[PDB]
């Protein structure tokens, strides 16, 4: 009889078949992520003019530089109450033409 | 704190990405009611479709490629034969080594085929072996030991 | 049925001519297969009988049935440059009541896929799996772009190719089936090339009625890994739209979820539940039990 | 322009 | 969820008859329903 | 020649190198979870009283 010495014989067995199936399932759920609930973040990702929010975010940073930390707190309160009221973001992010 | 630091940093990352996209669409506008060009579609879509096939079929293919290998003809080095009567010292002992061990020629394999052509089970067995897999050990008939 | 069954049993190269001609001369003729088709089939089957006679035990049994079936047809059908012209008719006729048989052409393709995979008993299987997948993609394209000329060409190519590959190169109950199910695909395809595509081809298939079967099939189709995604991208590439891919896929998600809510709203109008009525113990113990 | 039609809905469309 | 099903099915009719200017204007309505949580409580109310 | 009998030789091969890389990627996406979309749930997690 002929003898047999494989080099990549780690990919053998019905356990390897089962492993393959399981991999597909996991990757499948990952891909679903991108195609599933993309309608739940339309309020925070379809903003018409994102310029007035860029000014608030850059003013928090200026205050951190010059160490006037009392205004870091008061400007954090504005950013947190824009993202807590879906309708004041449709006023702040409108195209001012 | 840290929770709040990291929420200011996330708002900024996403407001930047929207700002970049808003700019590109002001520099390069697209007319109202104009279909997306076929090239863009076939490119983006094409890649995605291909990735999905390569996450299903290709793994299997590679595993099956590994399975395309060979076996090795392990001919005996020594063919040791003994004839023993009961408990007693062997009457005959011989060790047919390399030269005495002769692999089948294509002629010796055709001869075997002819001899067993009447037995379909014998031909089914012979056809499982190559001429290199079948060896004649020419065991010398004189005992190699006193 | 009998012409095709002969090729499944005999599996020769003589019994290949007639199955090809069924799928490419008979089934693609608008008014009715003409006298010449039927006379060709009769003459060819007679010849093969004589030829095999002039050369095992089993040889002319299925061909006796064939010849006698073709002469039965004749009796009913009696009691009641040319290439260009043939093609012209198919392409531009006037007797084309339009129908949509994509749903089913596809189900046949799914069933085949399964046979190849389940009965894998290897390069052969590997290549064939890719082939089946690739035919399905091309099929979708010709549906969404509504081309009858393209479907004609795809049929011609595929008929010849499968009838050669599976009957010369490749060479079995598995392959005997694969063939029967692919024969049903070639038949349904020919109906579409002869009947023409309708006007409203877009939409889904399970989202037409809002019952309970539909809900469970919709949800099941979503579970098969990759199907939902590939459908979306494929439909984008071939349908004419002004939106991108991000936006295409956000319209398709809103629709999937509005459908599922609609189905549930219907069931709760057909089978209402009284105000203030505890959920029955059986339902609870069943669902909960399984989870635990 | 395409992107000024996609991004121009208001509360008046969703009226009566 | 009936008035939203009509908008989603009208985007599809327009794609069929290739009147692509109205595909853009009907996409704008669908995107501004999902960007204002309170106009969805007006569009999705039981009209009895 | 010296012979060699390892005890923990299951962690050998270039397949083990590839495995390591893949682990990092997966853990990476998990950590991203905590730092990515934390702005989408501010309406339901920053309630005053
Ligand atoms: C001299 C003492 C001065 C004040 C000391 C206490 C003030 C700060 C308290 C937290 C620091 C001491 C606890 C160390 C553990 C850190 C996590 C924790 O706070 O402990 C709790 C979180 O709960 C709390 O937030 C209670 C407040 C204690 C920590 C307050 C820090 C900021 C508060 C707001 C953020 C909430 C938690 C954020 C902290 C980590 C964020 C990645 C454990 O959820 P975790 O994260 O393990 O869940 C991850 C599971 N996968
Ligand atoms: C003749 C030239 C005509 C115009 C060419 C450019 C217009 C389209 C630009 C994108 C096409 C060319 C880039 C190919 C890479 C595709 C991704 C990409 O756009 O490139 C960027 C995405 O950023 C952008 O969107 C910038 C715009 C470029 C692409 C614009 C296409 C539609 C725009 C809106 C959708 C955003 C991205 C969606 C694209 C893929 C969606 C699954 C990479 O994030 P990603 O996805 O890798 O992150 C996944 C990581 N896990």
């Amino acid at each position: 009889d002929k003898v047999s010495p494989p080099s990549l014989g780690f990919l053998a067995g019905y356990g390897i078949m089962g492993l393959y199936v399981s991999i597909v399932l996991v990757i499948g759920k990952f891909v679903r992520g991108f195609f599933s609930e993309i309608s739940h973040s339309i309020m925070f990702e379809e903003l018409p003019c994102v310029d007035r929010i860029l000014k608030l975010c850059q003013d928090i940073f200026l205050v951190r530089e010059t160490r006037e930390l009392e205004l870091e707190e008061e400007l954090y309160a504005k950013l947190i109450f824009l993202y807590r009221s879906p309708e004041t973001m449709i006023k702040w992010t409108r195209e001012k033409e | 704190s840290l929770s709040s630091w990291m929420c200011v940093e996330d708002i900024y990352a996403n407001i930047f990405i929207i700002k970049c996209s808003r700019e590109t669409e002001k520099k390069y506008p697209q007319p109202k009611g104009q279909k997306k060009k076929k090239i863009v579609k076939y490119g983006m879509g094409g890649l995605i479709i291909l990735f999905l096939i390569a996450i299903i079929w290709f793994p299997l293919l590679f595993m099956s490629l590994v399975r395309s290998v060979v076996g090795v003809v392990n001919q005996p080095i020594d063919v040791t034969v003994t004839l023993k009567l009961g408990g007693y010292e062997p009457l005959f002992t011989m060790s047919a080594q390399q030269p005495s061990i002769i692999p089948f020629t294509a002629q010796a394999y055709e001869e075997l085929s002819r001899q067993f052509d009447p037995q379909p089970l014998a031909m089914q067995f012979i056809s499982q072996y190559s001429p290199e897999d079948i060896v004649t050990a020419q065991i010398e008939g004189s005992s190699g030991a006193l | 049925f009998i012409i095709i069954l002969n090729h499944m049993v005999t599996a020769s190269a003589g019994s290949l001519v007639l199955p090809v001609l069924v799928f490419l001369w008979a089934m693609l003729s608008i008014p009715r297969p003409s006298k010449r088709f039927w006379m060709t089939a009769i003459v060819f089957t007679e010849i093969a009988v004589v030829v095999k006679y002039l050369f095992t035990d089993g040889y002319i049994k299925y061909d006796l049935v064939q010849l006698m079936a073709l002469f039965f047809h004749r009796s009913q059908l009696l009691c009641y440059r040319p290439l260009r012209r043939f093609f012209h008719d198919i392409l531009h006729t006037k007797y084309r009541a339009a129908t949509d048989v994509y749903a089913l052409m596809f189900l046949a393709d799914v069933v085949d896929f399964i046979i190849i995979i389940f009965g894998f008993w290897p390069e052969a299987f590997l290549v064939m799996l890719l082939i089946q997948f690739s035919t399905m993609v091309v099929d979708r394209a010709l549906y969404l772009r509504k081309t009858v000329l393209g479907k004609l060409a795809f049929q011609v190519a595929l008929v010849l190719a499968i009838h050669l590959w599976m009957f010369f190169i490749l060479p079995n109950v598995v392959a005997q089936l694969w063939y029967f199910v692919k024969c049903i695909y070639f038949a349904l395809s020919a109906y579409q090339i002869r009947c023409g595509y309708p006007t409203r081809i877009l939409g889904n298939f399970l989202t037409k009625k809002y019952n309970h079967l539909n809900l469970f099939l919709f949800q099941g189709f979503r579970l098969v890994p990759f199907l939902v995604e590939l459908r979306a991208v494929m439909d984008w590439v071939w349908t004419d739209t002004t939106l991108s891919l991000s936006s295409w896929m956000c319209v398709e998600d809103i629709y999937a979820n509005i459908f599922i809510i609609k189905c549930s709203r219907e069931t709760e109008k057909k089978y209402p539940q009284p105000k203030g009525q505890k959920k029955k113990k059986i339902v609870k113990y069943g669902m909960g039990g399984l989870i635990i | 322009d395409h992107a000024t039609v996609i991004h121009s809905g208001d509360y008046f469309l969703f009226e009566s």
